[PDB]
């Protein structure tokens, strides 16, 4: 109860720590697929842009 | 009339036979067609007797320029 000593739990508990940054590390935001499609719009437009330097 | 007539043509016949040209002109019809033709002359050009003109022209140097496009 008022328990006593405490060479126990607290060993136990930074072992927990190596478990719950491997599953949480695999996780996916919504947010960076938003991103992807920017550079693909830009890089495209100066590729057009180096084709109409390739005209002009 | 006739009689009266080839009396004119006596007068032309006269009027004919010249060795000094204009006997009542004088200097005065002398001065003033020598003046009237140098002041139309004037008014013409200045062209010789016989000299045949040839000359030649210059055409327009054909430049070009540059312009960078592919």
């Amino acid at each position: 109860d008022t328990s006593t000593w405490f060479i126990t739990i607290t060993s136990m508990i930074m072992t927990l720590f190596i478990l719950f940054q491997l599953k949480i590390s695999n996780y996916s935001y919504p947010a960076s697929p938003e991103s992807i499609e920017l550079k693909t719009q830009k890089h495209s437009t100066p590729w057009e842009m180096k084709w109409t330097k390739i005209y002009l | 009339v006739q009689k009266l007539f080839v009396d004119k043509i006596r007068e032309y016949r006269t009027k004919r036979q010249t060795s000094g040209g204009p006997v009542d002109a004088g200097p005065e019809y002398q001065q003033d067609l020598d003046r009237e033709l140098f002041k139309l002359k004037q008014m013409y050009g200045k062209a010789d007797m016989n000299t045949f003109p040839n000359f030649t022209f210059e055409d327009p140097k054909f430049e070009a320029v540059e312009k960078p496009q592919s």
